[PDB]
């Protein structure tokens, strides 16, 4: 109980495309379609997270007139060393009684910092990406919005009309197999795996989640001998790999991705990627179609172009004189692919005239306009525009 | 009140002034630069906003004076790198400050007597740029971007530090030469002593003791602090008597994700040509200029514009996207 | 639930109250040091340090 119209439009956001619906024996129908947003959401799998590390150093155990002993502790990057022949000083003199038989125990371990809850970079593994589109359709003089997955299976019914979007001609994605996410920025990075991090580089500190209990650390923590008569724990350690990455990361995918892709987070997605085409299937119901006999018959048609400028927008105006059989609504469509008309449907009655806006790139545009079921030839002499570059597609 | 148990302390400082090391009452412990906005979380040995009687007072700060804690003015407290810093938050051992580009960090104050006590540590300070424009003053209206800062709220609920009992404080004034013997004056304090002579040479005393046939240089005396609490500082030695006996206290000004307002650079005068775009840039401050092609080959190019510059860019059939600072990206397409 | 030498007591209600630090300063800090790993430590720290 209807008619299925199948059409293919280019995958470009912000451009209104016109399509002619011609059901045999029924008056033609014109539909205006515009892609509002095309979203490519990749399937994520979190490997690990990285943040700033915290070197936990307790008070050094200074043993006066005796030897200190280091015990092996199950802590990340745990370092322990006992220094002999120490003589430390405090505000009111020496801390130890002996001079040559005193020892100092220095111990330190690496763990996640307090900032890890707020400041962190997530290492994801991108899988098969899901495509979805938001389409604006000018159906029966009203604008309707259709949101569906671009897979050619998900059907969405809006005003008794069934819409099937896709499948996408190109399976292209700006993301690689391994991606890194920081706040609102996504980076294509071949990050080191879990338990294989290097000191001073991205992944020097690794953890499953920002609230996880266990932590992997490789920061090259080496304890040094303290200064003469000084109580302190000196150490040599490679600086934070996360802090170094924050200044060396460069430009994110929002600025580097091809086809003019817009990158958003929470969840991560590719928005408005101008790549390939998109097929659209519309199952228009029986009630929407009007018979050719029940539609007004157009006779004695003539066309005149009083103003034209060949631009990307509708820089042409056309006046079409007509003689109608009865009062009714008629569809307006350009039979020449080089010219596009702004109007889709206008009211027709008696011996009157209609005004239409058209867009063309040709200097001498000869096009045919189909009002209802009758055609009329238009002669247009279009002139060059003011600017060579435009800010609209 | 958590400050009744805790006390300000004396710790090691590599530079107290003129490149000389000392036992500083304003000694630096940890400097946190996790905030993207530029705010620093500085940890010191003294306590700000608390008096010696443990009562809260924002106009006063307590520091360790020789052996007993003393009161000092808040106005005298200063933070500096290469130029003086702007103080934003002060509570306990913590300091919040906005500092300019510097290679070192100094935290100082003026005590009861007009004498300046400072501590210098080598800390590379250069906060990263928020957005795409290098501005000086913060605007009231602008683009909202995600950033992190340490909240100026005095309440402590999230972050924490380790606290334990202080070690035996050495004091040479406890020992005196009584004719030809050592005299230890307790003065109502638990004293731990050790002598290089016979008999009762060592032990933990709560009363006055006399060491017979001994010299003052041959003995060592220290005061035990078991009544108060102190931060687990690597600049302070561990207590010899107790093992791994530790406690924990909540710390003010935790890191939280917020919003940073950035200004948008003025739109440049634009002129068009055959598959070409000309922009006459006028920056008031360093502004990032980036561009890419909207096709298969994007060819990303970026440059930090400092002053008046004219840019000639090519516009292909696929399109050209231009981003001028914090402004929304301009898109260009050729006619026909 | 908090610990003290050999007896179990509720963290928010210690036996030293009112004013734990004022009565015994050494005994209060030693009590907190043994309950550092306990989940209700901050409930005890709030009660013991209030007079
Ligand atoms: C259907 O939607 C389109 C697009 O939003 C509307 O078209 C125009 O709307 C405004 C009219 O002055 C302008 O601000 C837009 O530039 C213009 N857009 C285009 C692509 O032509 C249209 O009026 C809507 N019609 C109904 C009946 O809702
Ligand atoms: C923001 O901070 C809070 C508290 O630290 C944390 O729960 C949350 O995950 C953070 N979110 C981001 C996006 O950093």
């Amino acid at each position: 109980g209807g008619y299925e119209h199948v059409t293919v439009i280019p995958n470009t956001v912000g451009v209104p495309y016109k399509t002619l619906v011609n059901r045999p024996g029924y008056s033609p129908m014109v539909l205006e379609m515009e892609l509002l947003s095309v979203t490519l959401e990749p399937t994520l799998s979190l490997d690990y997270i990285t943040c700033e590390y915290k070197t936990v150093i307790p008070s050094p155990y200074v043993k006066c007139c005796g030897t200190a002993e280091c015990k092996d502790k199950n802590l990340p990057d745990y370092s322990c060393k006992v220094f002999t022949g120490v003589y430390p000083f405090m505000w009111g003199g020496a801390y130890c009684f002996c001079d040559a038989e005193n020892t100092q125990l220095s111990e330190a371990h690496v763990e996640k910092s307090e900032s890890c809850k707020t400041e962190f970079a997530s290492a994801y593994r991108a899988h098969t990406a899901s495509a979805s589109a938001k389409l604006r359709v000018l159906y029966q003089g009203n604008n309707i919005t259709v949101t569906a997955y671009a897979n050619g299976d998900h059907a969405v019914t809006v005003k008794d009309a069934k819409f099937i979007v896709g499948p996408m001609s190109s399976a292209w994605t700006p993301f690689d197999n391994k991606i890194v996410v920081y706040k609102g920025d996504v980076y294509n990075m071949d990050y080191p795996p879990f338990g294989a991090g290097r000191p001073g580089q991205f992944g020097d500190i690794q953890s499953r989640t920002p609230e996880s209990k266990d932590v992997y650390a490789n920061t090259q923590l080496v304890l040094q001998r303290p200064a003469a008569g000084t109580v302190h724990v000196p150490y040599s350690q490679a600086p934070s790999g996360f802090k170094y990455w924050l200044k060396e990361r460069g430009a994110s995918l929002q600025h580097t991705a091809p086809f003019g892709c817009q990158i958003a987070t929470n969840p991560v997605r590719a928005v408005n990627c101008a790549v390939g085409n998109m097929p659209i299937s519309i199952d228009i119901p029986e009630a929407a179609f009007t018979r050719v006999v029940d539609a007004p018959s157009l006779t004695d048609m003539s066309c005149e172009v009083p103003a034209c400028t060949h631009s990307s927008d509708f820089g042409g105006v056309a006046i079409i004189k007509y003689a109608a059989s009865k009062k009714g609504k008629c569809a307006v469509h350009s039979m020449t692919n080089a010219v596009t008309i702004r109007e889709a449907e206008i009211e027709v009655e008696g011996n009157s005239q209609l005004q239409i806006s058209f867009s063309t790139a040709l200097a001498s545009a000869e096009f045919r306009v189909q009002v209802c079921s009758t055609q009329v030839h238009c002669a247009a002499e279009c002139h060059p525009p003011k600017d060579h570059i435009v800010n609209y597609p | 009140n958590v400050y009744k148990a805790t006390r300000p302390y004396l710790a090691h400082c590599p530079d107290c002034g003129e490149g000389h090391s000392c036992h500083s009452p304003v000694a630096l412990e940890r400097i946190r630069n996790e905030a993207t906005d530029g705010t620093l979380k500085i940890q010191v040995s003294l306590q700000i906003g608390i008096k010696t009687d443990d009562s809260h007072d924002w106009t006063k700060l307590r520091y360790m004076d020789n052996h007993m804690p003393a009161d000092a003015e808040r106005a005298g407290l200063f933070v500096r790198t290469s130029a003086p810093c702007t103080i934003t938050g002060t509570m306990g051992h913590f300091i919040l400050a906005r500092c300019p580009k510097g290679e070192t960090l100094t935290v100082g104050f003026t005590d009861s007597r007009k004498i300046s006590h400072s501590c210098t540590h080598p800390f590379h300070h250069d906060p990263p740029v928020i957005g795409r424009e290098k501005f000086h003053s913060r605007p009231q209206h602008g683009k909202e971007l995600p950033c992190s800062t340490y909240v100026q709220s005095t309440a402590a609920t999230t972050e924490e530090i380790e606290v334990h009992m202080p070690p035996d404080t050495p004091d040479r004034t406890l020992m005196s030469q009584q004719s030809g013997n050592v005299k230890i004056t307790v003065n109502g304090q638990t004293v731990r002593y050790k002598c290089n002579c016979g008999g009762s040479n060592e032990g933990l005393t709560t009363t006055d003791k006399v060491i017979n046939n001994c010299k003052v240089d041959q003995c060592h005396a220290a005061v035990t602090n078991h009544k108060k609490w102190q931060y687990n500082s690597p600049l302070v030695p561990r207590n010899a008597e107790l093992g791994d006996r530790k406690g924990k206290i909540h710390i003010p000004f935790p890191l939280a994700n917020v919003t940073c307002r950035v200004p948008k650079a003025r739109n440049p005068t634009v002129t068009y040509g055959k598959n070409q775009v000309i922009m006459l840039l006028y920056p008031d401050h360093p502004t990032l200029l980036s561009y890419r092609n909207m096709g298969e080959e994007p060819n990303y190019q970026e440059e930090w514009v400092m002053h008046k510059k004219e840019v000639v860019l090519t516009v292909p059939t696929e399109g050209l996207e231009v981003t001028w600072g914090n402004n929304e990206p301009y898109k260009y397409w050729p006619q026909l | 639930m908090c610990l003290l030498a050999n007896t179990t007591f509720p963290c928010s209600q210690p036996p030293c109250t009112p004013c734990c630090y004022e009565k015994e300063p050494e005994e209060t800090l030693r009590m907190l040091e043994d309950n550092v790993m306990r989940p209700g430590y901050y409930q005890l720290l709030q009660a013991s340090l209030t007079c």
